[PDB]
């Protein structure tokens, strides 16, 4: 018996959330791991 | 996409006492894959 | 004497906050290739 | 010499009297004027045939609350707690004086506090038009019957609460000097006595300038030969007085206190005066190396016929 505005709502808040989880995770792991990542094979000292 | 540079990332800028102040720090960028792969049409030609 | 004890009304409430809602790159520039 | 000397005379009897009770707003409200008189007669002919009562319902008193500063700026060892330490005990010294002072609550809102409709339109966008909060002190609450601008007026006495003709600030009268010493007479704190019995108070402290404690010390004795000490072989001279009983059975315990003023003796009560703080002492920094204190505190008092002042004047 699950209302289609519950999943709505539901919806509405997991994206909200999911960008906010975003734009907090990039900046704090990514930005770092990529560069990582270059160093690891050396590309990234032009 | 859209291309975000940092979040809002709430933060302060000064404090003189009790006149407290609060900061935003958002900046982002757009870009698009092929300026010929995305069409508009507008209304002109009148009168 | 006199005793009504009916206008007592020291609610003393505060609000409730009722109000209605309507609801990563490194550098400062970015290019790519076409 | 690893030490530091510092006189600070921290007596500060009254706050720790008066207890304390956190709000939530920076302006608190109480509700409580009288009983209904006696009418005297009240003979009936077997009807009622009424006026929808004669109530008056209570009238609704509040109080406003003010700010303290006490910025410190820093350009022994660590100098700065000891600065702080300081300072805190200069406003508490300060806030001793000022809730003892006759100060009258002043702001653009009267009686109309809420006036939630208008509630000084022109502030947002401009945030310049800020005022100066100012609480309300201990003579302004005692049933005071005027004030000289923002300072109650020390030469008017009080009006007369109608449950009971009680008046409980009166103008001192020294009846025993040609008003040519300023002392309270030897039956003037008595008088004070029997309006607060005739009102209801139960009051039994009295704070005191220790410029005025000579004058009890020397009622223990008089010139007319009714009153004198004595000494049976005894290797003591106790000159002083720390309590009183009127001829109506109230006793009144007396303290002394530097922080009042001179021209003015007061009658306290624990439960009758109770001190509002909204802002604690909180040790920080304006908006974004400098270090500062803001204390909100406000005063509040259950009934202004409860409490007593008294005026020590000569009449002109």
């Amino acid at each position: 018996k699950y209302s289609e505005e519950v999943l709505d709502e539901l919806r509405v808040d997991l994206q909200r959330r999911f960008n906010y989880a975003q734009g907090y995770v990039d900046m704090a792991v990514k930005g770092y791991a990529r560069e990582a990542w270059e160093y690891f094979y050396g590309n990234l000292p032009a | 996409t859209q291309m975000v540079l940092r979040a809002p990332k709430r933060t302060e800028l000064a404090k003189d006492g009790s006149y407290e102040k609060w900061m935003i720090e958002m900046e982002v960028g757009l870009r698009h894959r092929n300026p010929y792969a995305s069409g508009v049409l507008f209304t002109a030609a009148g009168k | 004497t006199l005793f009504v004890s009916y206008d007592q009304n020291g609610k003393k409430l505060s609000f409730a906050n009722w109000i209605s809602v309507l609801s990563s790159i490194n550098q400062t520039i970015f290019s790519w290739q076409t | 010499a690893n030490w530091i000397s510092v006189l600070s005379p921290q007596d500060t009897p009254f706050v720790s009297m008066t207890g304390k009770e956190s709000i939530n707003q920076t302006i608190f409200s109480w509700q409580t004027d009288a009983l209904a008189s006696v009418d005297g007669n009240n003979a009936h002919v077997e009807g009622s045939r009424a006026e929808d009562g004669e109530m008056k319902p209570t009238v609704i008193k509040s109080n406003v609350t003010q700010i303290l500063r006490k910025v410190v700026r820093v350009s022994r060892g660590r100098e700065l707690m000891y600065q702080l330490e300081k300072k805190g005990k200069e406003i508490k010294r300060d806030l001793e004086k000022i809730l003892l002072s006759g100060q009258a609550r002043t702001d653009v809102l009267a009686d109309q506090y809420l006036t939630n409709s208008a509630a000084d339109p022109a502030v947002a966008g401009l945030n310049d038009t800020h005022a100066a909060r100012k609480t309300g002190a201990f003579q302004f609450l005692c049933a005071h019957g005027g004030l000289a601008g923002g300072v109650v007026d020390k030469t008017k006495n009080g009006p007369a609460d109608p449950d009971t003709g009680a008046v409980t600030v009166k103008v001192a009268q020294n009846a025993s000097n040609p008003t040519t010493n300023i002392g309270f007479d030897e039956a003037d704190i008595f008088d004070m006595t029997l309006q607060l019995y005739t009102a209801g108070s139960e009051a039994d402290i009295i704070m005191i300038n220790p410029a005025h404690a000579k004058i009890f010390a020397g009622l223990q004795e008089n010139t007319q030969g009714s009153r004198k000490r004595i000494f049976e072989n005894t290797k003591q001279f106790i000159y002083e007085v720390n309590s009183i009983t009127d001829p109506l059975g109230q006793s009144y315990k007396i303290i002394v206190n530097r922080w009042m003023p001179t021209d003015a003796v007061y009658f306290f009560r624990s439960a009758d005066w109770t001190q509002m703080v909204l802002r604690a002492p909180k040790r920080t920094e304006l908006a974004k190396e400098k270090w500062m204190i803001e204390m909100e505190v406000g005063l509040r008092h259950r009934n202004p016929y409860a409490s007593g002042v008294l005026f020590t004047a000569a009449g002109k």
